[PDB]
């Protein structure tokens, strides 16, 4: 991006940070564990029992 | 009324729309399990749109 | 003669600061009473009455 | 171990999928015979997506 900026001939270069981005360790967070508003389903058919 | 876990209203989305120029086709599984009643006089469709 | 009940979100009931009412999974978001949700944090539709 | 046609991994497809800003559901039937036995240790979704 730049290090410092004084006048158009007279500015220099600084790369940028490194970010990685990538999932989760274990896929944490991929999946909606003890959140109680949107909860999964292991139920059998005839399927009142969750 | 009994004291299991039991959800008391229930969601369902659509299992397999059609959409084109004259109409909106939706098609739902409504699946009442057992030891369940419903009356449709509480069901409706929620329709979200623009 | 009240005017302030339109300005309440949330109502988190625990009965021995473990056990949530009514419990059991029986409203869509079970562990509280959501009153009031803004609009744009509604993309799944719970939102009665317009 | 059987002598009979039956098969080792079974690639179910869902059911009943939603889409919206938030999450995203999908909805199974494991259909397990008779004659057969399953452990859940074994089962892992398998996500494909940009």
């Amino acid at each position: 991006h730049f290090a410092d900026f004084v006048d158009d001939r007279r500015a220099t270069a600084a790369g940028n940070r490194p970010n990685y981005i990538g999932f989760r360790d274990n896929f944490i967070g991929m999946m909606y564990y003890n959140s109680g508003s949107n909860t999964g389903s292991f139920s059998s058919q005839t399927q009142q029992l969750n | 009324t009994t004291d299991r876990s039991q959800k008391l209203q229930l969601r369902v989305v659509p299992i397999q729309t059609e959409d084109n120029v004259n109409y909106y086709k939706a098609r739902f599984t409504l699946n009442v399990g057992d030891n369940r009643l419903v009356d449709l006089g509480s069901s409706y469709f929620d329709i979200k749109g623009t | 003669t009240f005017y302030l009940s339109h300005t309440f979100q949330r109502c988190s009931i625990q009965w021995d600061s473990s056990v949530p009412w009514p419990g059991n999974d029986r409203m869509l978001t079970p562990n509280w009473f959501e009153i009031k949700r803004p609009i744009n944090q509604d993309a799944e539709g719970n939102d009665t009455m317009q």
